[PDB]
RNA sequence: GUGAAGAGGGAAACAACCCAGACCGCCAGCUAAGGUCCCAAAGUCAUGGUUAAGUGGGAAACGAUGUGGGAAGGCCCAGACAGCCGAGUCGGCCUGCGCGGAAGAU
RNA sequence: GAUGUCGGCUCAUCACAUCCUGGGGCUGAAGUAGGUCCCAAGGGUAUGGCUGUUCGCCAUUUAAAGUGGUACGCGAGCUGG
RNA sequence: GCUGAAAGCAUCUAAGCACGAAACUUGCCCCGAGAUGAGUUCUCCCUGACCCUUUAAGGGUCCUGAAGGAACGUUGAAGAC
């Protein structure tokens, strides 16, 4: 089915009566509120748009404007789409809450990643390194060797080299549902997902 | 050819019908419907079903008694019928039917279902017989050769699920 | 260039280069393949003359 | 079974026939008699 | 005098309708390809454009002789190490239809800019039915 | 005999192979070797046969009820060959075209 | 009127005449374990003692420690026994 | 393997039908309309007068300057620029 949006707050652990810690990560879900609907006779397929959040009118475009005033929705900060299923159907100005992954079990979260920078190979893809001493001439985090000779006489595509390290997009799969809170809009979810504090995160139901 | 050149009597009480190169046949035990090659003529005269080449074609005969063969096993199948049987050897080994599925117990870790296809019956009168009748030669044949296939005899004792008429060889260690 | 103009004009009419150049050489004309491109691209009632006079011959 | 360049009937119950292409020999008595030509 | 020559800016040009139900792929291909090139008027000029616009229908039902419906391959490479690629005459029809008869023309056409320009002016279509009724095309009998 | 000291056409590209020996100009015609479905000039020519392997478009000793043509043998309505009545069947020789043997590195 | 070469280190890519994992036929195949042949290239395929050594012998592991081509791959990437 | 003739028998095959592997096409993740074959959907903004000539997708004079963008400043868990 569908999933939502949210923002990432931070990480915190819990205590189970019988002696466990479970590292937990909070995530805050608001309300997602629909401001499209996509069908098959106009457009060619199935989908919602919604949008959550809040955002100041004096940097709201006019087109925009217009976008959120045919709906009859508040601005929020930013578009999201959602593919449905067969037997799925939402109506334009509906809000959603987080009561919808009240009986789900496992969940996928799809973030962006922090940044790094140019990267060399050690770091990018776990090269080794030369030796610290027994005479090496100025060559110790340098790569090597990057072909073979006069056959094929070039560097084949796809070859490993120093470049942009993260900043990127990133999926989770397959994480535990410790807890969901409706008058706090809270999901507390196992593990850790990708992004730093105040991200936004996208949650759906496991596909596997 | 040889095979060919004999008529197919239709006995009372069967009904043919012939369109283009697709033929019908009803009678007390059914329907059967198939679809012919096409390089054959088939003519039906009073009582009796003719089979000869077409024009222009390299291989009629062949084609004419393949035919002939179908068309024969056909009239009998839509007045008599077609019998199977099967039998089992071994310890714990059984077999029990439900409604249309056949269930068997072979030494297994897991219980073994069988589904029958539409217009085949089966029965058991024992715990280690089967018995399967039908209308179609070809379907039959099909879901008996599939029976065996679950556990095949051996050759040092003889276990498993066999035909009736079926001679299984056996040697020393 | 002439030889492939010269072709495309004969073929409708409803006959072919070799054929065609046949004829002419059997009824014992002696235009020229240049002179002959020329008139198939700007006179098109003079070719079907000449393509007629060719199909007498072979007839 | 026998994959062999020389294929032949070694008794009297063989058979020899013509599938997908590919010359072969059955035999109805020994299992050892089983051939393939390739 | 010297010898004619075509100019661009004042070609005729017209719209032909064509149906591949049971024919022959290659040699509905070659016809395809000479009136695309336009070797049947008598203008003919070879640093020209001098063809016509076809519209082919119903290309899932091209065919094919022999055992060619399961043993004609086609290949291509992708550009990186390993990454040779093959399908069957069957698995091209059942996915992209159109890309055969296209191939095949493509093959038969001049190398160059204008032999790209030329393979504009063709359109193919898997079912019974086109959309362009407004520019009039006449029926083909190939 | 050719190249060296020789250009032009054919063999995809290819000194020594096939055709053929360039004084200069032409928006004329006939031919050689090789070719005439499209890239690319010219027969989707006419008559009679063979191949089903894309053989044509890589290769042996040897193996096989693949499929055309020819000359002779044994048995056969005095009921033959296969199986449990009714028209043919069995084994060799000469010859045309195909099948298997057939595994390599961007 | 110059195409630096044995082993080692870093980094690889291809073939199949398949070392492990997968699917099968025969067995002088009772079971557990084996022998021989056919199909199959997706992934994975040791650390040390001696010697400049590739190899090789030895000690202890592993499902397994494959055979070859790439200027006997790779010094305007390192070392110099 | 089932049914079945050429070859009155037999036969997995010539006409029909069913199974069958980490190899093949998908299912999982990431890029992706310069896909020049340059695609689809929703929203926003512009509604004045004249002259000339070789007469057409022509050149010029006054009035007007929208949606939006860019430049500058304080900066970032974004960054060699």
């Amino acid at each position: 089915m569908i999933g939502l949006v949210g923002k990432k707050v931070g990480m915190t652990r819990i205590f189970t009566e019988d002696g466990v810690s479970i590292p937990v990560t909070v995530i805050e879900v608001e309300a997602n509120r629909v401001t499209q609907v996509k069908d098959l006779a106009n457009d060619g397929y199935r989908a919602i748009q919604v949008t959550t959040g809040a955002k100041k009118a004096n940097r709201v475009t006019k087109p925009e404007a217009g976008h959120f005033a045919k709906a009859g929705v508040e601005a929020g900060r930013g578009l999201w789409e959602f593919r449905l299923a067969e037997g799925e159907e939402f109506t334009v100005g509906q809000s959603i809450s987080v009561e919808l992954f009240a009986d789900v079990k496992k969940v996928d979260v799809t973030g962006t990643s922090k940044g790094k920078g140019f990267a060399g190979t050690v770091k990018r893809w776990n090269f080794r390194t030369q030796d610290a001493t027994h005479g090496n001439s100025l060559s110790h985090r340098v790569p090597g060797s990057i072909g073979q000779n006069q056959t094929p006489g070039k560097v084949f595509k796809g070859k490993k080299m120093a470049g942009q390290m993260g900043n990127e997009r990133v999926t989770v799969q397959s994480l535990d549902v410790v807890r969901v809170d409706a008058e706090r809009n809270l999901l507390l979810v196992k593990g850790a997902v990708p992004g730093a504090t105040g991200s936004d995160l996208i949650v759906k139901p496991a596909v596997k | 050819s040889r095979v060919a050149k004999a008529p197919v009597v239709v006995p009372a009480g069967v009904d043919v019908k012939i369109n283009g190169q697709v033929i019908t046949i009803k009678g007390k035990n059914g329907e059967l419907t198939r679809t012919l090659n096409d390089a054959v003529e088939v003519k039906h005269a009073d009582n009796t079903l003719t089979f000869g080449p077409r024009d222009g074609y390299a291989d009629g005969w062949a084609q004419a008694g393949t035919a002939r063969a179908l068309l024969n096993s056909m009239v009998i199948g839509v007045t008599e019928g077609f019998t199977k049987k099967l039998q089992l050897v071994g310890v714990g080994y059984r077999a029990a039917v439900k409604g249309n599925v056949i269930n068997l117990s072979l030494g297994f870790s897991h219980p073994v279902d069988h589904q029958l296809p539409a217009g085949i019956t089966a029965e058991c009168p024992t715990q280690t017989e089967i018995v399967l009748k039908g209308a179609d030669k070809q379907v039959i044949g099909q879901v008996a050769a599939d029976l065996r296939a679950y556990r095949r005899p051996e050759p040092y004792k003889g276990k498993g699920v066999r035909y009736a008429d079926e001679v299984v060889r056996t040697k020393e260690a | 260039l002439w030889i492939a103009r010269i072709n495309a004009a004969a073929r409708q009419n409803g006959i072919s280069y070799s054929k065609f150049i046949n004829g002419l050489k059997k009824a014992s004309v002696e235009i020229d393949r240049k002179i002959l491109a020329d008139i198939a691209v700007f006179d098109k009632v003079a070719f079907t003359a000449l393509v007629e006079k060719a199909k007498a011959a072979l007839a | 079974m026998k994959v062999r360049a020389s294929v032949k009937k070694l008794c009297r119950n063989c058979k020899i026939v013509k599938r997908d292409g590919v010359i072969r020999v059955i035999c109805s008595a020994e299992p050892k008699h089983k051939q393939r030509q390739g | 005098m010297k010898t004619f020559t075509a100019k661009p800016e004042t070609v005729k040009r017209d719209w032909y309708v064509v149906d591949a139900t049971g024919k022959t792929l290659g040699r509905l291909a070659t016809e395809l390809a000479r009136r695309l090139r336009g070797k049947h008027k008598a203008e003919y000029t070879p640093h020209v454009d001098t063809g016509d616009y076809i519209i082919v229908l119903n290309a899932d039902k091209v065919a094919v002789t022999g055992n060619k419906r399961t043993d004609k391959v086609y290949y291509h490479h992708t550009g990186h190490i390993g990454g040779i690629k093959q399908a069957t005459f069957e698995e091209m029809i059942a996915r992209r239809p159109e890309r055969v008869i296209e191939i095949a023309v493509k093959g038969m056409l001049p190398k160059g800019p204008l032999g790209r320009a030329m393979f504009r002016k063709l359109k193919v279509y898997a079912g019974n039915e086109h959309n362009h009724a407004a520019q009039q095309p006449q029926v083909l009998d190939i």
